[PDB]
C-alpha cells in the first residue's frame, strides 16, 4: 500500500512538484538548512531538486541604497545582451 | 576547556574524566569573583550537569528556522551553570552587612521567572532570544 | 530500501499486505522501513540493538514532530536486513535501521518471520507478529 | 468513592462474543473459565483474552475487545509509554515488571498514575502452558 | 389520588420512558451515583432500567487521539461483519 | 477431521471467524486443519512438534507444489486435538497433523488457546495468537 | 543515581532499598548549599516520594500532543523535591541575621501560586510549560 | 501506612487502632522540618479527622466529568493536614526573632481564601484545580 | 461526643448535661495549640452556643435545592465556635512580642467582613459556598 | 407498600380520599407512603419513633431538596403497618418508615385511626385526624 508521503509516490504528487519549484524561486543558497524547514527537505526531497539560488529572481535585481535614474527593480537577465 | 562545555550533552558529562569535569568547573568558577569557593564540588558539577540538560531540553531546536540559542552556546551554558550555582546558595544577595561595612546592590524590580531572578540568569537570557515566542509555520 | 532498474533507483514499496496502520507522532527524524518504538504518549522513536523496542514500521520519511504512519503486527513488509537471513527466521531491530536475526542479538524472540530470505544489506520480505515493550 | 466512568474502546476491529462466567464490568481484564465463557484474570500470567466492553451479569452475552485493539484500562500503579501490562488479579492491570510474569499482553501507549486510566494496546493472549 | 411522580403512575409517564432512554443512551456503566442525581435516579427509578452502557453510541464509536486514516467517528455495530 | 448427522459425514469447516487468511506455495500434500510452518521462500510444510514451526493452519487439501490459503493468528479455527483440551489450554503443533497442548509438548509457550474443550481425536475450537519461527 | 529518580513511580520509591533512596536523597541535597542538614531523613524521603507522586499526576498528560513535561524529567523531579525540602523547612527565606551579620535576598515578589513561592519551584515551572493551558482538540 | 490516609473516611478513622492513626499522624509530621513537637497528639488528630471530612465533602464529586481532586489523594490528604496544623499553631511565621537571629520568609502577602494562607494549603490547592470552577452539563 | 455538635439545636445544647457540654468544649479546644486556656468556661460555652444559634438560622436552608452547608456540619460548627472564641480573646495576633523573641504572622486580612476576619472563619467560609448567592427560581 | 398480581408488583394507590394535600421541601430523602414530620422552614424530615413528629404521609418518592406532596389530615391513606392492627386502634409513626399502634409506642395519642385491619408488613387503610409536634 501506498500513501501520499511514501517515497515511491512522491513523483505523483501535484504538491511535490510546485513545492520544489517554490523552493528553487525562493532559494538564496544551495546550503538548505540554513533556509528551509526539516519538514519541508524532508517531505519535498529539497536534497534532490538543485538549488542554489540561479532560480531566484531577486538574485539578478538591482537595489542601490540611493537611485537617481530609476534603475533598482530591474533584472539583469532582462538586459539586450542577455 | 579541552571538551567545550557545548560540545557535551548529559550522558556525555557524565563519560568525562575528572579533570575535564573541573577544566569546565573552573572556568564556571570564573563568573564569580568569590568563585562560589565555599560551595562543595558536587554541587557545582550537579549545576554544570542540570544546566547541559537544560539547554539540550528547553532551549534546543529552531523557531521560525532560526536556532532558539542564537548566542554563543558556551556561555550560554556557562551562564545558565552560574545562575544555577547563585540558586544553590539562596540566590541573589540584594544586600550585605557586618563588621567589615555594608553593601546594597542595585537588583530592584525583577521579574517573577527564573532567569530574571539572577544577574547570571538575566545574561543567559539575551542568548535565547528573551524567552520570546517568534515561531511560525505553514501548511503546504 | 531501493530496487535498480537501468540508470534508476526505485524506492520499495515498504507494505506487502495488511490492513492494521495507526498513525504516531515522530519523536525525531526516521525513514521509511525503520523499525520504530513508543518514546512518549503517542510518540515512536526508532528502535535500539536488542528486545523490548518495537511497535512497527514507520512507512515514509518524516521530520522530528510529524505524523508518522506505522505498519503494525499483521502486517507483511520490504525490510532491510543487515545480515543473511533464509525462511522461517524470527528477526527483530538492529539498532541500525536494518533488522537482524534473533540469533545474531541478544534477544531470545523476534517481532517478525522471514518469508523470503536475503543477503546483507538486501530487502527481505517478513510478516510482522509481536509488538516488544519494557518488561524490565 | 466513585469515579466518572470511560469508554473503554479506542479503535480497532476485534471485538468478539463470549458468555459472562460471572458479573463483569467495563475495562476488566477476563479468560476462558468454560467453553466460550469469561471470567476475570487472575495475577501473574495465563490468565488473559482480552477486556470486557460493557457491565454484564453473570450467563449474559459480553463484548470481549481482544488483541489488536486499542483500549484505555485502569492501572494499579503507575505506567508510561512501552512499558508492558498484564492482569493484576484485582480488575486491573499492572506491569510486566512488577508482576511475577516475564510476558505482558498489552503495550502502554499514554502513561497514567495509580488508579487512574492508561490507553493501551492489546498485542497477546496467555493460557494455561502448565 | 394520583400525581405524576406518584410510584404507581410512572408507566404512564412519557417524560419516564424518555428520560430512561435517554440514561440507558447517555451511561457508560451500571455505576449510577457517579453518572446521575440522586434526583434523577429516583424520579425516573433508574436502578430499574438496564443501563450499563451497552447502548451509548460513544462504546462503539472510534475516538483515536491521531486520526491519519479517517478512522475516527467509525461504529463498529455498523460495519459488514457485524 | 469430520462431523457427523445422522449416516453421514461432512467436513469440518476449518474458519470460524478471522480475515487474517495468506497465500503460499505448498512444500508437500497438506490436508485441511493442518498446522504448517515456512520450509522455504514462501513455501510451507507440515509442521514438527516442541514449537519453532508454525505460521498457520492449511485451509483445504493440496498436492504438493500447489498454492495453499493458510489461516494465520487473529482466526478462530476448529482443529484436531491428540489428546483431551480444555477452554484456556495454550497448544501448538503436534508434528502429528494435529495440536496438543504446551503442556504436553517439549514447548513453554503455544499458538492457538483452546476456547472449546475436546476429547482426544476430536475437534476442538482455538484462536490462534501466535506464530513460531526459528529463534536458534 | 542506580536508578534515576525519573524511573521511580510512588510504589518504586516505595520498594527501593535505603542504599537506591539515599543515593535520589543525596543527589537531591546538592541542590542546596546547605544541604538541608538540619531536616531528618524522613522528611527528606517524604518530600522526594511526593515529589514523584506529584509529577506522576499532576504533570504528565499531553498539550496539542506535545507531552505536558517537556523538560528533562530527572532535574524536574530534583527541583519539585527541593521545592519541597524547602516550605518543610519553613518558606524560602527573603532575609538572615545572627551576631550582627545580616543578609537579604531577591527572593521576594516571586508569585502567589505554589511553585512560585521558592527558586527551586521557579525552576520546575520552566520544565513544565510554565503552567500554561496550551491543550487542543478536534472533532471528528 | 497500612491503611493509607486516603482510603480512610471520617467514620474509618474513628474506627482505627491508636497505632494506625500514629502511623498516619507520624507521616503528616514529615511535612515539617520543626514536626509541630510542641503541639499534643489530640490537636494533630483532630486536624487529620477534619481533613479527612473536608476532602470527602468539599472536594469530592466531579466537574465535566473530571474528578475534582486530580493529584494523589494520598498527598493532598497530608497537606490538607498540614495546612490545618499549621493553623491551629497561629498561621504561617511571616518573620521570627529573637536571641538566636531573625528570619524573615517571602510570604509575600499571598492570597485571602484560607487554602492560599500557608504553604501547605497553596501545595494541596494544586491537587485540586486551584479551586477553578471548570464544570459543564448538556440538557437532552 | 456522645452527641456531636452538629446533632443539638440551640435549646438541645441547654438541655445538655455539663459533661456533654464539656466534650463537645474539649473537642473545640483542639482547633487551638493554646487551647484558649486562659479564657474561661462561660465564654467558651456562649460561643459554641452562638456557632450552633447561628449555623441554624444564618446558614441553614438551600439555594437552587442545594444546601447551603455543603461542608461537615461537625467541623462548620467546630470552626464557627473557633471563629468566635479568638473574637472574644479579641481578633488575630498579627504579631506578638515578649522577652526579645517576636513573631509576625501571615495573618493580615483578607477582606473586611466577619469570617473574613479570622483563620477558623477563613475555614469556616469555605464550608458554606463562600458566602456566594447561587440561589434560583422558576415560575410556575 | 406494593401488592402482587401474578408475575407483576404494582405500587398502592397511597391517598384514598381527602382535599388536605400541600407541598413542602424534601430534608432527606423519602419514600411513598412514609410517614414525615417538620425539621425546618416548610421542610419534612421522616418521623421517628414515638410522639411530637407528624403532619403528615409522603405521597411520591424524592432525592433529598426536592419539592414533596403530602397528604395531611382529614385524609385517608393505605399505609403499610409494623405490626398486626384491627379496626379502631389508633396508630403512629413507627421510627421505621411504617406504622404502629399508640398502644405499642411509648407515646399516648395517635395521629391516624385504622378502619381496615393488617398483619404485620402490610397495607393496613386508616383516616389521619391529627398531627404531632414539639410540645416538651
Ligand atoms: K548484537
Ligand atoms: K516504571
Ligand atoms: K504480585
Ligand atoms: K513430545
Ligand atoms: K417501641
Ligand atoms: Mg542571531
Ligand atoms: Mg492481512
Ligand atoms: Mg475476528
Ligand atoms: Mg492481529
Ligand atoms: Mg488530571
Ligand atoms: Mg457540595
Ligand atoms: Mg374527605
Amino acid at each position: 500500500m501506498q500513501l501520499r508521503r511514501s517515497p515511491g509516490m512522491r513523483p505523483m504528487d501535484r504538491d511535490w512538484h510546485q513545492e520544489r519549484a517554490r523552493a528553487r524561486e525562493q532559494a538564496y543558497s544551495s546550503d538548505l538548512t540554513s533556509q528551509f524547514s526539516e519538514s519541508e527537505i524532508v517531505k519535498y526531497e529539497l536534497d534532490t531538486a538543485q538549488i542554489d539560488g540561479s532560480d531566484n529572481p531577486r538574485t539578478y535585481i538591482w537595489n542601490r541604497t540611493i537611485d537617481l535614474f530609476g534603475m533598482n527593480g530591474t533584472d539583469v537577465r532582462e538586459l539586450r545582451n542577455r | 576547556p579541552d571538551p567545550s562545555i557545548d560540545e557535551v550533552s548529559k550522558s556525555d558529562w557524565d563519560a568525562l574524566t575528572t579533570q575535564e569535569q573541573d577544566d569546565i568547573i573552573s572556568q564556571v568558577e570564573n563568573l564569580s569573583s568569590t568563585g562560589w569557593v565555599n560551595t562543595s564540588r558536587e554541587r557545582k558539577a550537579e549545576a554544570i550537569r542540570s544546566a547541559i540538560a537544560e539547554r539540550d531540553t528547553l532551549y534546543s531546536g529552531n523557531m521560525s528556522r532560526l536556532p532558539t540559542l542564537d548566542g554563543d552556546a558556551e556561555y550560554f551554558t556557562l551562564y545558565l551553570s552560574a545562575h544555577k550555582i547563585q540558586l544553590f546558595e539562596g540566590g541573589e544577595a540584594q544586600s550585605e552587612s557586618g563588621e567589615g561595612g555594608s553593601v546594597s546592590y542595585s537588583t530592584g524590580g525583577g521579574g517573577e521567572k527564573d532567569l530574571q531572578k539572577t544577574r547570571y540568569g538575566r545574561m543567559a537570557l539575551e542568548y535565547v532570544w528573551e524567552d520570546n515566542s517568534i515561531a511560525a509555520l505553514r501548511t503546504y | 530500501a531501493t530496487e535498480t532498474q537501468g540508470e534508476h533507483t526505485f524506492p520499495v514499496e515498504v507494505l506487502i499486505s495488511g490492513e492494521e496502520l495507526r498513525g504516531y507522532t515522530a519523536g525525531e527524524a526516521l525513514s521509511a522501513g525503520e523499525p520504530v518504538y513508543l518514546s512518549g504518549d503517542y510518540e515512536v522513536s526508532a528502535s535500539s540493538a536488542d528486545g523490548g523496542e518495537f511497535l512497527g514500521v514507520n512507512l515514509y520519511d518524516v521530520a522530528s514532530g510529524e505524523p508518522v504512519a506505522l505498519a503494525g503486527d499483521d502486517c507483511e513488509v520490504r525490510v532491510e536486513v543487515s545480515e543473511q537471513v533464509t525462511a522461517n527466521d524470527e528477526i527483530l531491530p538492529d539498532g541500525l535501521g536494518t533488522f537482524e536475526t534473533v540469533a545474531t542479538s541478544a534477544a531470545s524472540a523476534g517481532v517478525a518471520i522471514v518469508q523470503e530470505g536475503a543477503a546483507s544489506g538486501e530487502v527481505c520480505e517478513a510478516y510482522i507478529f509481536a509488538v516488544q515493550g519494557t518488561t524490565a
